[PDB]
């Protein structure tokens, strides 16, 4: 339910082959870019690491949570069909 | 008990057989129409207790036939059955023996009482009379406090009782007689044990320090 | 016009009448500790963890059911804060059984980290802690029901997100045991859900059943394409294998539910 | 020109005439007794005079809160919305050594239902609803067969008293809990949902039974209001202390000579009481160790500061306890002090609503440590964590029963705690 | 007629039947008012 792991823009590669070890089962991988996650602060300030390094980047937007309006005094009300059955 | 997950069981099982009386029926729809619709779920508890009265305990299907007769999801009469303390969700004996322990009702020896009836009906806590006519089960404060330890017999009040006074109430139970429901001492209902300290003279009648016209 | 004017630790803050006092801090960032509001949900102020301290006032107020008004200064970080903070904690890790080791919530855990930020370092019960007792509702939702802390968010969501009115609560004190009380099947197109809004590791996923553990599985963020609604959607998967399927959120598209045939 | 003590209530002055069932409980002894006396005008001249002499009265809470009952029912004065106004009478007696309002349903029930009236005349309301507890079955009927009397008199409902003015009274039996004496669990036991007492502040003037505009009052509280308006608050505002006004049913109970209920002047000393109706603690005064002074809720209190005390509710504040319901319970000097706390919260443990946090964890673990302390397994240190953990659960707890558990224990401490360390000691000395 | 204050005339709730709460409610229902209505049936609806 917390929410600190989302206020921080971080740019990650794609993933490539994980195919398993012969002699035991691994994730045996051949791309070094692979494990490189790098937190960025905003979005325009992380973009520009993108061209400055020359890779081909996509931009997602931040989706934030829209403002709810809740209230007690719904859970018991006269018509109003959001009568809370039991809390 | 104290268990609260239903098992269907040969006796307690939904298809066990319950309905409500042509006279039930009637007695609902005036617990319903007493209430404003929109709402008639308020209605649950009355109901459900009119079903204890008419087969005793409240088996899983009656809570379910009740629940359909309030148009209730089946849940909803399971939380409130199982939540208070008169719904028997298990059956008991004829007369349920209730007494109070209380700190201000076990002030006055209320072991003393809940002993003698222990040894007199051979019964611990909690069960029933092999004869399933007596469960003595304790309970707490029932409202009484001001009387000696008091014995709520199946659902009248027997008060002032003592280690003596609950034997012979008992055994008229038994032998199919009821006593008087109240203090069992000269006390009829909450008076002094020496005597009457309050409403000695009589009350004053209609009209006394009227201001003006009201 | 209409905003009401409150403050934040000081700083103040513009809130929209009957904002909830829950959501005024979160507009500045503090999170309430909560265990109870969820924002898709209602409300029920069943948690006690949200108490927080009101500037001038003698009491502790619930930070979820309570309508903010003007001429509030919330002390989040007050000493009375986190003593009620710390109450209410030691509270609910009384009768938590010590299964986290085996609990597959250990990792999230909403216990764990809300007891390594707002709680105490010790536990002072010298008693024995309760058991509850299993009930099963689903081949696909495990109920190690002896870990889980008086729910109303179980019983929220199938009474208003999937309708399915079947859980609920049965009894009253300690134990109060929440559940079905008749062996019912709790089946719904969006029953799963149930797991992800479990705070304790009650409920959990039946499939799942300790395949991994929440550090070592990385995140990767696709849509699904079970149905036609393409619900955004977290693929879990560590060593090249897909151990969860976890609902991201959309609002619009599909908040932040999924159904059990994506899941 | 004012009471320096108090005491001695007058006879004529005492409103519950038949509190002891020595008069026709029936609606023909009830009017011959003063009840129903010109209703006509009382109804007629609205609202503002029916709570202007409850402010002028100042009625404090008689349901164990002392709230001023004015402003309380003032919530009420307010035009309506649409949602239809009710009034609805807590009748629980949950509370252990309360039996105040049990005796007066049946003894009196037409003077209750004239006090709804004339409180919902106030409160605006439409229909009545009496909740009275499960366990109390006969007295129920005995009120309802007194409504049914009244109905057919023409005084409620339809044309109220000939007023045009149409108030419902419903008795609706709880399925039994402390709990419901709550007034927000008393809602939503009425609603039919579960006992549990909802959230504060939407409140039940704005948001009550059904989401309509309500009010909870107790028992007593309602029955005093039609012998308020008869005789104006003038009357109640004599007795009593500086806003401690009035009588009230004292619940004299424990080890006493004579364990009775008695209307009496309020705010009298305490040895008073004790003695007068009660004959004084078994054994003699000197018998007595503590009293629990009104309801179990309410801290108890030692013999020291029992000499004087007087019987109100700011005199038991400094008393480090409160009035509560006047519910008199004495323990004598055999009595162990230990066992009978130990009892009273394994009452709250068993009436616990088990909603929120605090009450639900706290008063089971209370029952825990309170059982090893009565055996004496514990340990010394173990006393203050007991006060600590107890401040945790006061007022973090939507239930105000929490709090209502944790008193006890706060005043068990306080005033008996060498008890428990020589217990304590004895305990570590016999096993060994 | 005389005050006797050594009476407790109120005995009738000893013959009380078990159903007589709900007998003599069922008989009163005449001597009601209609109740308010909610507008929708239930608040399922
Ligand atoms: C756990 C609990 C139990 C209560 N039980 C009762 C009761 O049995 N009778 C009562 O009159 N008030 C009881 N109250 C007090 C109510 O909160 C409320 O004050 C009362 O119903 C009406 O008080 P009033 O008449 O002063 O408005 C209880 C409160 C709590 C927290
Ligand atoms: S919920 Fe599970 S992981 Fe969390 S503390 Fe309890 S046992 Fe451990
Ligand atoms: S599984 Fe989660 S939501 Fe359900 S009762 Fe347990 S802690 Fe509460
Ligand atoms: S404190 Fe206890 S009695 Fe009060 S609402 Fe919470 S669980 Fe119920
Ligand atoms: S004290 Fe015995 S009934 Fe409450
Ligand atoms: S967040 Fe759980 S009580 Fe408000
Ligand atoms: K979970």
């Amino acid at each position: 339910s917390g929410v600190n792991n989302t206020k921080k823009w971080k740019m990650e590669f794609d993933t490539r082959e994980r195919w398993e070890n012969p002699l035991m089962g691994w994730s045996s991988t051949a791309d070094p870019l692979s494990n490189l996650v790098l937190t960025f602060s905003t979005k325009e300030d992380a973009v520009a690491f993108a061209e400055k390094n020359g890779w081909s980047f996509d931009v997602e937007e931040r989706k934030v949570p829209k403002p709810k309006s809740k209230s007690y005094g719904a859970n018991f009300s006269w018509n109003k069909r959001t009568r809370v059955s039991t809390k | 008990g104290a268990l609260f997950v239903h098992r269907d069981t040969p006796e307690n099982n939904p298809d066990t057989p319950f309905d409500f009386t042509p006279e039930n029926y009637k007695r609902i729809e005036a617990i319903v129409k007493n209430y404003p619709e929109g709402h008639k779920a308020a209605a649950v508890l009355p109901v459900l207790d009119l079903a204890q009265r008419q087969n005793g305990w409240l088996p899983i299907s009656a809570m379910n036939k009740v629940a359909e007769i309030l148009q209730v999801p089946p849940m909803r009469v399971y939380e409130v059955a199982t939540f208070y303390t008169m719904y028997n969700r298990k059956p008991v004996g004829k007369y349920h023996i209730q007494v109070c322990t209380t700190t201000p009702c076990m002030l006055r020896n209320s072991d003393s009482i809940l002993e003698a009836i222990q040894k007199k009906l051979g019964i611990k806590v909690g069960e029933t009379t092999p004869d399933k006519l007596f469960t003595l089960i304790e309970v707490e404060c029932l409202g009484a406090c001001v009387n000696a330890p008091m014995v709520q017999i199946n659902d009248n009040y027997y008060e002032d009782l003592t280690p003596k006074d609950i034997e012979e109430i008992i055994d008229e139970l038994k032998a199919g007689k009821i006593p008087k429901p109240g203090p069992r001492s000269g006390r009829f209902s909450c008076e002094p044990a020496g005597g009457l300290t309050s409403l000695t003279e009589p009350p004053k009648g209609p009209g006394f320090g009227v201001q003006a016209g009201l | 016009s209409n905003l009401i004017e409150v403050f934040v630790d000081g700083q103040s803050v513009m809130v929209e009448p009957g904002t909830t006092v829950l959501q005024a801090c979160e507009k500045v960032g503090m999170q309430i500790p909560r265990f109870c509001y969820h924002e898709r949900l209602s409300v029920a102020g069943n948690c006690r963890m949200c108490l927080v301290e009101i500037e001038k006032a003698p009491k502790v107020v619930a930070a979820c059911a309570m309508p903010v008004m003007k001429g509030w200064n919330i002390l989040t970080n007050s000493e009375k804060s986190k003593k009620a903070r710390e109450g209410v904690m030691e509270f609910l890790l009384a009768n938590h059984p010590l299964d986290c080791p085996i609990c597959d919530q250990g990792g999230e855990c909403d216990l764990q980290d809300q007891s390594m930020m707002f709680g105490s370092d010790r536990s002072r019960f010298l008693e024995g802690k309760r058991a509850v007792e299993d009930k099963n509702i689903g081949p696909l939702v495990k109920t190690i029901m002896t870990r889980c802390i008086q729910c109303t968010r179980c019983i929220r969501f199938a009474s208003e997100i999937a309708g399915v009115d079947d859980l609920g609560t049965t009894g009253r004190g300690n134990d109060m045991q929440v559940g079905t009380y008749i062996e019912k099947m709790f089946m719904s197109e969006l029953s799963g859900n149930i797991i992800d809004i479990c705070p304790v590791g009650a409920l959990t996923s039946k499939p799942y059943a300790f395949t991994a553990r929440p550090w070592e599985t990385r995140k990767t963020e696709s849509i699904d394409v079970m149905d036609a609604v393409g619900s955004n959607i977290v693929v879990s998967t560590r060593t090249g294998e897909v151990m969860r399927i976890l609902p991201r959120m959309h609002e619009d598209i599909n908040e932040e539910w999924i159904s059990d045939k994506t899941r | 020109p004012k009471k320096t003590s108090f005491g001695s209530l007058k006879d004529e002055d005492r409103i519950f005439t038949n509190l002891y069932g020595r008069h026709d409980w029936r609606l023909k002894g009830a009017q011959s007794r003063g009840d129903w006396y010109k209703t006509k005008e009382i109804l007629l001249k609205g609202p503002d005079w029916i709570l202007g002499e409850v402010k002028t009265s100042g009625l404090r809470g008689r349901g164990g809160a002392g709230f001023p009952t004015g402003l309380k029912w003032s919530f009420m004065n307010k035009p309506s919305d649409g949602r239809p106004k009710y009034l609805v009478v807590n009748a629980d007696e949950g509370e252990p050594g309360t039996c105040k309002d049990r005796e007066i349903i049946r003894h009196d029930p037409h003077k209750l239902v004239e006090g709804c009236l004339v409180g919902g005349r106030a409160m605006g309301a439409r229909a009545a609803y009496i909740y009275i507890r499960g366990e109390f079955y006969n007295e129920a009927s005995n009120l309802q067969v007194a409504i049914r009397e009244a109905y057919e008199a023409g005084l409620i409902g339809k044309n109220a008293c000939g007023s045009g003015y149409d108030f419902d009274v419903f008795v609706v039996r709880g399925a039994g809990a402390y709990i419901c004496g709550e007034e927000t669990a008393l809602i939503e036991s009425i609603e039919g949902k579960q006992g549990k007492p909802r959230l504060k502040p939407p409140f039940p003037a704005d948001v009550g039974v059904f989401g309509c505009p309500t009010t909870v009052a107790n028992v007593e509280t309602v029955a005093v209001s039609p012998t308020i308006c008869r005789r104006g608050g003038a009357w109640f505002a004599s007795f009593g202390r500086e806003r401690n006004s009035g009588t009230k049913l004292f619940n004299i109970s424990g080890h006493v000579n004579h364990p009775c209920t008695v209307e009496e002047e309020m705010s009298v000393p305490l040895k008073e009481l004790i003695e007068k109706h009660a004959g004084g603690v078994i054994g003699g005064w000197d018998n007595l160790l503590a009293v629990i002074p009104g309801g179990s809720s309410t801290p108890l209190i030692p013999k020291s500061v029992c000499e004087t005390v007087l019987m109100d509710f700011d005199a038991l504040v400094q008393a480090q306890t409160g009035l509560g319901t006047a519910a008199v319970i004495v323990m004598d000097r055999s009595t162990d002090i230990v066992k009978a706390i130990a009892r009273l919260i394994e009452f709250y443990k068993h009436e616990s609503c088990g909603q929120c946090t605090p009450c639900r964890e706290g008063v089971d673990w209370m029952n825990k440590v309170m059982a090893r302390f009565v055996k004496g397994d514990a340990r010394p240190a173990e006393i203050d964590s007991l006060w600590e953990i107890s401040k945790q659960i006061e007022g973090h707890t939507i239930c105000a029963l929490g709090d209502g558990a944790a008193w006890p224990v706060q005043g068990l401490i306080r005033h008996f705690r060498p008890e428990l360390e020589e217990r304590m000691q004895q305990f570590a000395l016999q096993h060994q | 007629e005389p005050f006797d204050n050594s009476t407790y005339r109120n005995l009738q709730h000893h013959e009380y039947s078990t159903y007589t709460f709900l007998d003599l409610n069922v008989e009163l229902s005449k001597f009601r008012m209609p109740q308010p209505s909610s507008g929708r049936q239930s608040p399922r609806h």
